[PDB]
């Protein structure tokens, strides 16, 4: 048997466990380890958006309770219940 | 400057004759013989030696150490008013007692002591003692005057408007010294320091709801609201003095071993007043607090930012200016629509082509979990196609003129009547005119702003009603003023909750009010001008209102009048943001001053500002339950903090935010650094922004760049923030809060935390909210209940603690209720002993605590 490896944080700066990965803790100073949660202030959150143009959106804005993405995708643990709208 | 409009005290002529008796040997005198000891007081006669007239003294010790003096006729000819609504309870008596006597004075012990009354027969006069220490005396200067109800003292004019004046001279005053006292504060609303000046030389203070049009600076004019509530401080004891009148209110301050001495003339009413006795400036607040009651608890959404003008111009403008604030990462709570939203000044209207569709707006808000707030004034248009005013036309629900007439006067739609909000009737109507079917257009996210509530009454005398206009119950309006914008102010907060089921906290800004108006919502300073004093005198003008009860207070960011320069601004945010009531809000023909139109730089300066106050939002929170709950402010002048240190006794370029924080925002164009006073003995301070601590007391000089915000955390405080700044409070009302601890010298530390639904009063009704304790001592940050009472369903943790003056542990290790021992990673910093403790992730809801090894 062998063991997996650590996560590198993309500025450099630092380098954290696996399991610091969307912990929803932010870990890294240019918000990297958070790309799906809304833990880091620098962050950007990615709607993959299929039917429409992909967009980014700040990591602030997963999970706020407001529909930023047609796909949905940015709000899964808020209690609002985005419609697809990529039409 | 046009202020010719305005009475001077010599042109009231209730004034002149009361201020022309000067001091000297008092005519009244306390017959003995007619002295009866009650269930609840006290009552003896009083004469005047030369009229004969004859009064009764009704004077009563209450619970929680104060005392309450009426004064009224023995015989009069009608009834005097005597103030209604503004007290919450019928306050608590406390048994009085005579415990001394001889042939020319009465000494009365309350309860079992030791508080003591002295009355003296001849001369009248009162003293208040506590043991064998003189707190107060009433009458020394013989300066009580009590005008009878007879058979320009009668008709009187001003101006172009004439007084009928149909009962006479009936005008009431009384005087009051404070020996030890220095320093007084109090009795908004004026643009004026916080410490109140002598009068000596000049006019008194006046206490008349009016609305005065580019007020200026330093004066005594009476302004929107009057809080006839003085508070006195001296290194050794507290004091307050509460005059229970709504009519128009002359204050006269002069000193004198160090003695102060006040002085109130009123119009109309009877005397009754409150004393107040301390000791400390805390039992003041909770004296007065049990009288009136205490700031309402604000919908979270309230404490966040209100973007505001005259006026948004259509629904695609307000929907452009919601836009905006996401597109330049700007958070906002609410967009305030002025009265350019309705159709033509008819209130609960709506403009038919610029908001067609409200419904729809607040719905596009709502997506976005944004309020807005609609301006509803009470003057109501003269017009029979207007269903508003044909209602209250047929009810005969608005203020009468003495013929019998509806009162006619003019303002923003014209024409208009005012109705009579005395009335419980038309309160009543008023409140059920905000049910979602009686409002069409509004919704659960529309709030309110009553303006020109004074009332404010164009062609007026001083802008306002006729004294001789007639309410319910036959009062005239004299008798009443200082309590109509009150009287609107309540029917709006009632009709938020009535429309909701009972279930909402209303919000209501209010321009107008009186003593018991923090029980309603907020107010603000009016119509400011976008000068740099003007963002100066925000701080004494809120202290003021602050101390006597109005803690939702703030002044207008950037000013209302004229257009600010791009560094003007900035600073006005800076203070705005650390400012109970944070709304901007501008002048029909000023420039667009949204955030997002400024330079860059102005732009990230104003953004770090906003981004400060909402992750401060959970500690703005608990201050304000704070104030609900015990009557304390939660803006606060160095002094009650620190009542010891005369050098803070008129501070105003400072304040404090509960015990925890001291701002000290720059206030000068082109300003290179700062003075900032820290005080205490042995207190230790820590700059927010670079952590460096610094000892107390020292004036330190601090640089400044655009972007400053001079704050400083007390060393032994725990402050609570949402470091996840969102575009609204609505959207991190969920989110994990960072504690901050601030070490004390001994290595301690203490705070609190409120939390509930942002919304509902059911912290209240069910008791679901949370109440935690935080405290540090040894090496242990302990979580533990402070109202076992409260539990709340919440998914809010505890994500980062941030300790400031600690050293590097060898471990940490939490301990919760319920989870095994866990150990935390730590970033510690050795130049400023900062140490950042990394995500506890325990529930808030859950007791816990943190060893540092
Ligand atoms: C060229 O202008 C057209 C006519 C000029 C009239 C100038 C008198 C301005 C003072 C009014 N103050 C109000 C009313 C208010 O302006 C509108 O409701 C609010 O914005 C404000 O906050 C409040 O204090
Ligand atoms: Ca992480
Ligand atoms: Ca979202």
């Amino acid at each position: 048997y062998e063991e997996s490896k650590p996560f590198t944080c993309l500025d450099g700066t630092a380098t954290i466990p696996f399991d610091q990965v969307n912990d929803d803790y932010c870990d890294c100073k240019d918000g990297s380890d958070e790309p799906g949660t809304a833990a880091c202030p620098n962050g950007s959150f990615h709607c993959t958006n299929t039917g429409y143009k992909p967009l980014y959106i700040l990591s602030s804005r997963v999970n706020d309770g407001v529909c930023d993405c047609c796909d949905g995708t940015d709000e899964y643990n808020s209690g609002t219940v985005c419609e697809n709208t990529c039409r | 400057v046009d202020r010719s409009n305005f009475k001077t005290c010599d042109e009231s002529s209730f004034c002149k004759r009361q201020r022309s008796i000067r001091p000297g040997l008092s005519p009244y005198r306390a017959l003995l013989d007619t002295l009866q000891l009650g269930p609840d007081a006290l009552t003896v006669h009083l004469i005047h030696e030369v009229t004969k007239v004859l009064l009764v003294l009704e004077l009563q010790g209450l619970q929680k150490d104060m005392t309450r003096i009426r004064i009224d006729e023995l015989e009069p000819r009608r009834p005097r008013y005597r103030v209604p609504d503004v007290l919450v309870a019928d306050p608590p008596t406390a048994r009085l007692s005579v415990s001394g006597r001889d042939d020319n004075s009465v000494e009365l012990t309350v309860a079992e002591g030791p508080y003591k009354i002295i009355l003296t027969a001849q001369p009248f006069r009162l003293d208040l003692l506590e043991d064998r220490s003189l707190l107060l005396s009433v009458n020394a200067r013989g300066l009580m005057a009590f005008e009878h109800q007879r058979a320009g003292a009668w008709e009187e004019t001003f101006k172009t408007h004439s007084d009928s004046k149909p009962y006479g001279p009936t005008s009431v005053g009384l005087d009051f010294s404070l020996p030890g006292m220095e320093h007084v504060y109090g009795i908004p609303e004026h643009a004026d320091s916080l410490r109140l000046k002598v009068t000596e030389g000049g006019e008194p203070y006046r206490l008349y709801n009016l609305d005065v049009f580019q007020y200026e600076l330093n004066n005594p004019m009476a302004l929107y609201g009057s809080v006839p509530v003085l508070l006195a401080h001296s290194f050794h004891r507290d004091l307050g003095i509460f005059w229970l009148n709504a009519a128009e209110t002359w204050v006269d301050i002069s000193s004198n071993t160090p003695q102060t001495d006040i002085r109130w003339m009123s119009e109309s009413g009877i005397i009754d007043v409150f004393l107040m006795l301390g000791p400390s400036v805390f039992d003041v607040f909770r004296q007065y607090a049990s009288l009136t009651g205490t700031q309402a608890l604000p919908p979270l959404f309230s404490l966040g930012y209100h973007q505001s003008r005259w006026n948004y111009r259509d629904e695609a403008d307000v929907l452009e200016v919601d836009q905006g604030f996401d597109d330049h990462n700007m958070p906002c709570d609410v967009i305030w629509l002025d009265i350019e939203h309705a159709d033509g000044k008819r209130y609960f209207t709506w403009d038919p082509t610029r908001f067609p569709q409200p419904l729809n707006m607040l719905e596009h808000l709502a997506s976005k979990r944004r309020k807005l707030v609609a301006i509803v004034d009470p003057h109501i248009k003269v017009d029979s196609g207007y269903r508003v005013h044909e209602e209250l036309r047929n009810h005969g629900l608005y203020v009468k003129t003495r013929d019998g007439s509806d009162y006619e006067g003019w303002c923003w739609p014209g024409s208009a009547s005012y109705p009579d909000f005395t009335n419980p009737r038309m309160r009543a109507w008023w409140s059920n005119m905000f049910s979602f079917d009686n409002y069409e257009g509004s919704a659960p996210n529309l709030y309110v702003w009553n303006d020109m509530n004074e009332p404010s009454v164009f062609n007026g005398p001083e802008v306002t009603m006729l004294k001789d206009a007639v309410h319910y119950g036959g009062w005239e309006h004299r008798d009443i003023h200082n309590i109509y914008g009150l009287y609107v102010h309540m029917a709006t907060a009632d009709g938020l909750i009535q429309r909701s089921g009972g279930i909402e906290r209303p919000f209501v800004l209010s321009r107008a009010f009186f003593s018991g108006s923090q029980r309603f919502g907020a107010v603000w300073t009016g119509d400011n001008t976008a000068e740099w004093d003007h963002l100066k005198i925000s701080i004494p003008m809120c202290l003021s209102l602050a101390l006597v009860g109005l803690s939702f207070c703030g002044a207008d960011v950037g000013g209302f009048f004229k257009n600010p320069e791009p560094e003007l601004l900035v600073r006005w945010y800076q203070m705005g943001a650390y400012q109970p009531f944070f709304r901007a809000h501008a002048h029909l023909d000023t420039g667009r001053r949204e955030p997002w139109l400024l330079a860059s730089q102005y732009q990230d300066a104003i953004r770090d500002a906003l981004f400060q106050r909402y992750s401060l939002l959970p500690f703005w929170y608990t201050l304000f339950y704070q104030a609900h709950k015990e009557g304390f402010p939660v803006m606060r002048p160095l002094w009650v903090q620190y009542p010891e240190d005369m050098s803070t006794f008129s501070i105003e370029d400072q304040f404090m935010l509960g015990d925890a924080l001291l701002i000290h925002p720059v206030s000068d164009a082109g300003a290179h650094g700062v003075q900032v006073y820290l005080p205490g003995q042995e207190e230790v301070w820590y700059d927010i922004q670079s952590y460096q601590k610094h000892h107390g007391p020292q004036t330190l000089y601090l640089p400044v760049t655009l972007s400053s915000i001079p704050v400083f955390q007390r060393g032994g405080t725990i402050v609570p923030r949402w470091m996840r700044v969102r575009r609204s409070s609505d959207c991190m009302k969920d989110d994990p809060i960072t504690l901050f601890v601030a070490l004390s010298p001994q290595g301690t530390a203490q705070g609190e935390l409120f939390l509930d639904d942002g919304h509902t009063f059911n912290y209240q009704t069910r008791h679901e909210f949370l109440l935690r304790r935080f405290s540090f001592s040894g090496s242990t940050l302990v979580s533990s209940s402070a109202d076992p009472k409260g539990h709340l369903e919440t998914p809010i943790w505890i994500e980062r603690v941030v300790i400031m003056g600690a050293g590097k542990p060898a471990a940490v290790v939490l301990q919760t209720k319920g989870s095994p021992e866990s150990r935390l990673s730590f970033q510690h910093d050795p130049e400023t002993s900062v140490l950042i403790l990394r995500k506890p992730g325990v529930s808030v809801a859950s007791d816990w605590s943190i060893h540092l090894r």
